[PDB]
């Protein structure tokens, strides 16, 4: 339990599913409604089979908006918010260490069914004097935030200078570069971890939710305007999605069947859940909500802000 | 194209009592 | 039966898009499904390779081996349609592929992952952020020799080599992508065969060690020519014993079923026979063999 | 159809005088439950309820 | 010592229609359906824009006119319904006898149960494509909060707008999603917290659309125009029954609109609806006797939002006679 | 006879369409003819189906049936239609009799020397004349040829009792359905004790037909016939299976002496034939008078045999 | 569908030549229509040598057709599709007996070519028949014929080590299901034997190079006179000994299964004729 | 004017129409 | 309430909704006693449980 | 879990502040119950609930 | 029942079973013996809550 030279920002994805209210005004689209026509497919000696076939042509009459969906009220939260973590030797089986005998070793040491899905969470390496004032609000798990739908569109040139150029300061922090150095910049330790140029070596099926906030094509596909990626948002575009229920949070491969959408691909920015640095600054949470002490001395605890106010029972202490 | 909009309502044909071809 | 899927786009194709679905008109083209409608995320061999990951083509092999097979015959806008490949239908594929391997030999030809470069057959579509790749259609004798490219690449990143990587055709010499590291299938089918081998290595008959000698002292043939008059000790070694007929023919046997058994774990991708093939339309009515 | 059903889903049940019995009523909007308790009855038992 | 049998019981099947359903309101079922014929999917909007002529030398008020093309979302539903080929066999055969009598009546049944299949399936499918394309068209509300105000654009998109418009996005996304949740949390504030909301939405939505026409859908009480509908679950219908409290009409939306397919659609399901079955299937054995020889009410809850009554309505009933995802 | 007029008009393929190129006013009622078949046969109504019946005789095949002459003895007739069955490879010149092995027959040859031991045990109590009818078991699955004296000619059809010279006629190959004119479709019964789903082992390309395979081993035990069900190829099943036989290549390493070739050699695989993959395989229970065993039900079964492919 | 081919018969036949070919009508044959090239008579001319390898590839290459009719003007066959069945005929003067074979292999004819023919003296061309046999035959004639040649060079070279008379004593006759067949060896099926003892001498190496590609475990199976090998080699010689071994491996294994692999259900010893489908 | 295009446009003349 | 129901019963649907069990019993279990808790809410409190 | 307690001190002071009290002291600690069962408990007349 | 002295308070306040491996009744799968008493004994596997 002694402290390592470097900190850690741990990152999970959380779902949820939400019980939505669709709104639409009336006379949105046109529609050309095709008669059904049938066709036969495969005719079975035994029992033939058929196909129902249906055209229609759907037009947007609307230039504007003219249909909305809000995300009224949760239903359940269907992932854990757990601790399972990653593990690389899943991830990146190709390459281990120079002995063998300390290869199978620190295999044994480490990890080589009964709850929810268990939200694998990755691990960025920080450096331990990041400041707490960063990790307490909705932010980027690098240094930079990604201010990218802020530039102009279809640029890359001048979109590569406000994401990974550190000689001009940051968009929301504009006395620092960086919260850390081995995350935030083009070649960094955190960036050959979760990018595409970088984990060619992996295996497809896993998940990482990582992928959205150091995947330069997505970061890059923000570039364009904002009356595009508002449109690309909503278009399923399932860029960083993540499985619906099974064990282990996989990649689903174009599953059009699971709705859903990711604010947290589309504003790029991840929210501080639920913190602490010992079990007294938890318990001083719950007993005073208004006059907690976010800083203890050596310690701290972040509290959660998130889309939804998840309510905490401890014994009979609850907050909302 | 110029006609990637349009509807047509007819044309005009070029003095064809009974052809369809032409300008 | 009319087999006719319709993969509808998500968005509406472009013109420069059009013109490049519509430059590639009966190609193959792998589907995930068989139902009456599919979407394009999910159709092609796009799912399996990736720009993402490395290239394992093995897999690519062995998915093209299980999904059913398509050609391509219309596209239009916000839409292309697919037509199935059954077995006991006739088919015409037009040879449309960009390494120009012509078919006038008219054999059986078969499917393959694009391992000659992703970038001539990685035609795009910007109306959904999907990338379909185009498996290439070649010949068994060429279907043979990328095989045997692939295979011994990963033995041969060990220990001049571009003989190795390019591809010996006799009309043209195409350079094909070769990654380093195979992949997992890829090694583990080169674990087969490195079992494969390290267990028959020892079910050899001796007579034809006794063959080898006299001919490459006796009687040079053409064949003879790979070894360049030279012997190892090895052959005189398992030449030191007397030839017999029954154990012989029992090693044989169970050598017979060996080879099968290699012969169909080397026989990769679907095979369809060739019947008539036109050079001057460049299409071939074929059927699935 | 179901109306064509109705006379013999109905076997005997749509023939039959029908008498008023004694129960408290609750109206829980558009359904009107029917609230009783049967521990009179019970007790007259001296068995539990 | 016998066996009873008590009674064997079957289902009846629902016959949804989208124009009998309040989706319907968001889409018109127009009669002109040249652009399925038409090969390419776009077309051509001479649209005119008024604006303010300045009353300064800034720069010249010139006219405006956008053309803008809109392409179209053709879609393709194909269901299958696998009907085995020894009913086949005698609904080709002629019946004679009491027991091939019952028997072929049993697989016209069978068959006039494939075909009503086959409509429930698309009008199913129809629907499902319907409220498929309203949610790929649909950004939500905590964009609109702000995006459909033009407080924040229209002044010309710089860096500054768009650096300010993603930081009041991180704003509502917090402070007012999940805004159900909220109203059961906050006190007296039950009714006009939910009012406000939907209003909002319905100022969000509501502005300029080109292809505009009559008042289609009138309710039934006043007689107003339906400004939008409300698709939602069943969860959500139930309490906002409640957090509302009171409807404008009793559920009925009295559309005149629906009068050009009384006679369209409805003779494509009595056409399945076995008294044509059995016509068209004794017609055929005639054939084969031949050979040898030789306007309305909507069920819809109609609410009000200040001067638009908009509609709402759940189609998690129709969703779970499938047992599929909603 | 007027009855077998009015059904031989039923079952009567339609006159061909005609074009009459020659005169003009023909053709205006040939391509009225024309649309008005399309029009009843591609709408929605009863005419539509009405055509499917038709059939137009690459669609539709009539299947092969095997015919062969066993004895009563070694049959059981209270079993249920689609049993695999496996003939045995005859040395004799002019037999007529040939040895046919339902998985329950099957099963108490496998045993005997070594629930579906008590319903194989029920069903066949006699081991006698059952061992007795193959010339050979223990050398023969010590030389471990016994493969290629098994073959296999797909499921039942049609039994024709008989009180001795039993006749079976099992469906070889091509769609199976029942023999008698009224028609009925015939359920593969396999026994689930020898099947596996192998998707259930695997723990993605939605195929077209998911095939069904016999896989007999040379266990340490004695024979085992293994009825395995596969997404996937002939030769990729293979190399599944080769994935799946990871004890065996230990036995195999077990083995140190190489002038053995009896324990090389592993078992081979057969490809049965090709069922739908969408309408999947069911659990069904063939009963007997004393129990009732699992028995997985396959229906619309299309079925080819291949060789016995060697692992 | 139509399937019936016509092969333009230019020339009309005599009476011996209508008897020579309804000898032979329930057999198959080959493909390229002309009737120069109809069968796999053109590999059995005097044009080109008697060899194996190029014969198997083009009989895989080429289609096959089974015949019905013989008339003196018009060759009239139906070709083989994987869709439907036909009903073919053992009718090879090396005859064998499909009693309950369910599996039939197309191999070219190593029984001699006069014994595989029907000479047309009238015409142009000397037309042969490809022998369709029991796969287990099939396989068994492969291995007797092939350490026939390898035992025959072996005598050729040097007899102090192998003899003729005995491996003619054992590789002499096949013997499957009770049937007794003569194998009639008497150059022809070199280029095979050639091949198979090439690559068979070309394996250790190959191995070795496999065992040291990915330890002890895979290394200890081979024998102790297998194992001991001498590692010093250039790339260039090794590199193109792995790549011509791996290919003459992939023409041996795909040699040794046995073309297009017809499979029947019920043979009638009656009549001589099965149903018979491509498999 | 050889087509259909009312009821998709609507009624008015000044709004809209072709 | 059939958003639960919307999905298959699966693996991992069966612990949230034990979860939701035991969340159920420890929050809305004994609804009368607990509507004695407040006074003027007692008669929506009920006709809502 | 029910109400314990490691000691009367810790269980003297959870009955005056029910929300901000101690769960955890230096070597102490009180565990609330949690039971589907809210019981009342009376200490004096410090009722807690 | 028997625990050691370190067994953490945080477990024992919240409704849990009073072993350490909360057992997976359901949870775990239905009808099987590797996967409920793998689930259920077998610690090599973590359990469900910790």
């Amino acid at each position: 339990k002694i402290h390592p030279g470097v900190a850690m920002t741990v990152v999970r994805t959380d779902e949820i599913l939400s019980e939505n209210i669709l709104f639409s005004s009336r006379a949105s689209t046109s529609m050309f409604i095709g008669t059904p026509n049938v066709s036969r497919r495969e005719a079975r000696v035994d029992a033939v089979t058929f196909e129902v076939h249906h055209e229609m042509a759907s037009i947007d009459t609307g230039l504007s908006y003219s249909s909305t969906m809000t995300p009224a009220r949760v239903a359940a939260i269907t992932t854990d918010m757990g601790i399972h973590t990653q593990d690389f030797f899943s991830v990146f089986p190709a390459e281990a260490f120079g002995n063998q005998q300390v290869n199978d070793y620190i295999k044994a040491k480490v990890g080589a069914l009964c709850h929810g899905q268990q939200a694998t969470c990755e691990i960025i390496v920080t450096p331990v004097t990041a400041d707490v004032a960063y990790f307490q609000k909705s932010n980027s798990p690098r240094g930079r935030a990604a201010c990218v739908v802020s530039c102009e569109n279809y640029n890359q040139e001048v979109a590569e200078g406000l994401i990974y150029d550190h000689s001009r300061p940051d968009a929301a922090y504009e006395y620092r570069s960086t919260v850390n150095p081995w995350a935030s910049q083009l070649g960094s330790l955190g960036d050959i971890m979760y990018n595409s140029s970088y984990r060619q070596t992996a295996v497809p099926g896993l998940y990482s939710p990582c992928r959205a906030f150091f995947n330069k094509e997505e970061l890059l596909r923000n570039n364009r305007g904002l009356y595009n990626m508002v449109n690309e948002y909503s278009q399923r575009l399932g860029g960083h999605p993540a499985t619906s229920n099974t064990e282990v949070q996989f990649v689903v491969i174009a599953g059009t069947d699971v709705f859903l959408e990711q604010p947290c691909s589309f504003l790029q920015e991840a929210f501080p859940a639920l913190s602490a640095s010992s079990r007294a600054l938890i318990d001083e949470f719950m007993s005073v909500k208004q006059t907690h002490a976010p800083i203890h001395y050596g310690h701290y605890i972040i509290e959660e802000v998130a889309p939804v106010r998840r309510i905490l029972k401890f014994g009979n202490k609850v907050v909302f | 194209s110029a006609a990637e909009g349009l509807f047509h309502s007819f044309d005009l044909l070029v003095g064809k009592d009974a052809r369809e071809a032409g300008i | 039966m009319d087999l006719k899927v319709v993969v509808s786009l998500s968005s509406r194709l472009y013109t420069d898009e059009i013109a490049k679905m519509q430059q590639r008109i009966g190609c193959i083209l792998p589907l995930a499904s068989t139902h009456g409608t599919q979407n394009v995320q999910g159709l092609g061999l796009g799912q399996v390779y990736s720009l993402e990951t490395v290239p394992d083509y093995v897999s690519m092999y062995n998915y093209l081996s299980d999904c059913t097979l398509a050609v391509l015959d219309e596209v239009s806008v916000d839409s292309l349609i697919l037509t199935k490949i059954v077995p006991g239908q006739t088919y015409a594929i037009k040879n449309k592929y960009q390494p120009f391997f012509q078919w006038h030999g008219t054999g059986s030809l078969s499917v393959m992952p694009p391992v000659f470069g992703r970038e001539h057959a990685t035609v795009k579509l910007e109306s959904n952020d999907v990338d379909i790749v185009f498996p290439m259609v070649l010949p068994t004798p060429i279907a043979e020799e990328v095989l045997q490219k692939i295979l011994l690449f990963n033995v041969y990143s060990r220990v001049v080599h571009m003989h190795l990587g390019s591809v010996s055709y006799l009309g043209h010499h195409y350079e094909l992508a070769l990654p380093e590291v195979p992949g997992p299938l890829g090694l583990a089918l080169l674990d087969n065969l490195s079992l494969y081998f390290c267990i028959m290595v020892t079910l050899l008959p001796r007579a034809s060690m006794r063959l080898v000698r006299g001919l490459i002292r006796h009687e040079h043939h053409d064949l003879l020519n790979l070894f360049q008059e030279m012997v190892p000790d090895e052959i005189a070694r398992i030449d030191l014993d007397d030839l017999s007929v029954a154990d012989d023919l029992s090693r044989m046997r169970v050598m017979m079923t060996y080879l099968q058994s290699l012969a169909s774990l080397f026989n990769l991708g679907p095979r369809l026979a060739t019947a008539a093939y036109s050079q001057e339309t460049l299409t071939a009515t074929c059927w699935l063999r | 159809s179901t109306k064509s059903d109705l006379p013999a889903v109905a076997a005997g049940v749509e023939d039959q005088p029908r008498v008023p019995i004694s129960a408290a009523v609750i109206k829980l909007g558009n359904h009107a439950v029917a609230v009783e308790s049967l521990q009179k009855m019970y007790n007259d038992t001296q068995s539990p309820y | 010592k016998f066996e009873v049998l008590l009674g064997v019981y079957t289902n009846a099947i629902q016959y949804v229609r989208f124009l009998e359903t309040a989706l319907a309101v968001s889409c018109v079922n127009t009669e002109f359906k040249d652009l399925s014929r038409m090969t390419d999917g776009k077309i051509q909007f001479r649209i005119s824009v008024p604006t303010i002529a300045h009353g300064d030398g800034r720069r010249p008020s010139k006219q405006r006119t956008f053309i803008v093309v809109k392409n179209c979302h053709k879609h393709h539903i194909s269901t299958e319904m696998e009907l085995s080929m020894l009913d086949l066999e005698i609904l080709h055969s002629i019946p004679e006898t009491p027991v091939e009598y019952a028997e072929y009546v049993g697989a016209v049944k069978t068959v006039a149960s494939a075909l009503q299949f086959g409509v429930d399936a698309l009008e199913r499918g129809l629907i499902n494509t319907v409220l498929s394309v309203k949610l790929r068209h649909a950004p939500p509300m905590f964009i609109l909060q702000t995006l459909a105000d033009p407080t924040f654009t229209e002044r010309g998109f710089s860096k500054t707008v768009k650096s300010d418009l993603i930081a009041m996005f991180k704003r509502h996304l917090l402070e007012h999603s999940f805004f159900l949740d909220r109203a059961e949390n906050m006190g007296s504030g039950f009714s006009q917290y939910v009012r406000s909301r939907l209003s909002e939405m319905v100022a969000a939505v509501s502005g300029e659309s080109v292809l505009k026409g009559v008042s289609t859908y009138t309710t039934a009480k006043g007689g107003e125009p339906v400004g939008g509908v409300f698709i939602v679950t069943d969860n959500v219908l139930r309490q906002l029954l409640t957090f509302l409290g009171e409807e404008a009409d009793n559920q009925i939306m009295g559309p005149s609109s629906y009068a050009s397919f009384v006679v369209r659609g409805e003779n494509l399901v009595t056409a399945v609806s076995y008294g044509r079955v059995m016509r068209t299937f004794e017609h055929f054995m005639a054939r084969i006797v031949d050979s040898p020889e030789k306007r309305v009410p909507i069920s819809a809850a109609v609410i009000k939002l200040g001067n638009h009554a908009v509609a709402v309505e759940s189609l998690q009933k129709m969703y779970n006679d499938t047992q599929s995802p909603y | 006879r007027r009855r077998l007029q009015r059904r031989i008009a039923g079952l009567l393929p339609p006159p061909a369409r005609r074009l009459n190129i020659s005169r003009g006013s023909e053709f205006t009622r040939d391509v009225r003819g024309l649309v008005e078949e399309h029009a009843q046969a591609s709408s929605l109504s009863a005419a539509a189906v009405w055509r499917a019946g038709l059939l137009a005789p690459s669609g539709w095949r009539p299947p092969v049936f095997g015919d062969f002459l066993i004895h009563a003895s070694s049959f059981n007739n209270a079993e249920a239609t689609g049993t695999p069955l496996f003939q045995f490879k005859q040395s004799d010149p002019f037999s007529g009799v040939d040895a046919v092995f339902t998985p329950l027959s099957l099963f108490i040859l496998m045993n005997h020397g070594r629930g579906l031991t008590r319903m194989a045990n029920l069903l066949y109590d006699s081991p006698a004349t059952l061992a007795d009818l193959v010339p050979d078991f223990g050398r023969l699955v010590a030389d471990r040829r016994f493969h290629n004296f098994i073959t296999p000619v797909g499921p039942l059809v049609e039994n024709i009792k008989s009180t001795y010279l039993n006749k079976i006629t099992t469906v070889v190959h091509g769609p199976v359905v029942s023999k008698a004119i009224p028609r009925s479709t015939v359920k593969v019964t396999v026994p689930q004790e020898a099947f596996v789903d192998l998707d259930a082992w695997l723990s993605q390309p939605c195929p077209a037909d998911a095939r069904l395979y016999v896989a007999l081993t040379y266990e340490e035990a004695g024979p085992r016939f293994t009825f395995f069900q596969s997404s996937r190829g002939h030769c990729q099943i293979m190399n599944i299976l080769r994935i799946y036989y990871s004890p065996s290549i230990m036995h195999r390493y077990a083995v140190v002496q190489p002038l053995h070739i009896e324990e090389l050699t592993f078992g081979a695989v057969a490809c049965l034939g090709t069922f739908s993959a969408t309408d999947g395989w069911r659990r069904s229970a063939f009963n007997y008078r004393g129990s009732s065993l699992p028995v997985v039900e396959i229906d619309s079964f299309y079925s080819n045999v291949s060789d016995w492919e060697v692992i």
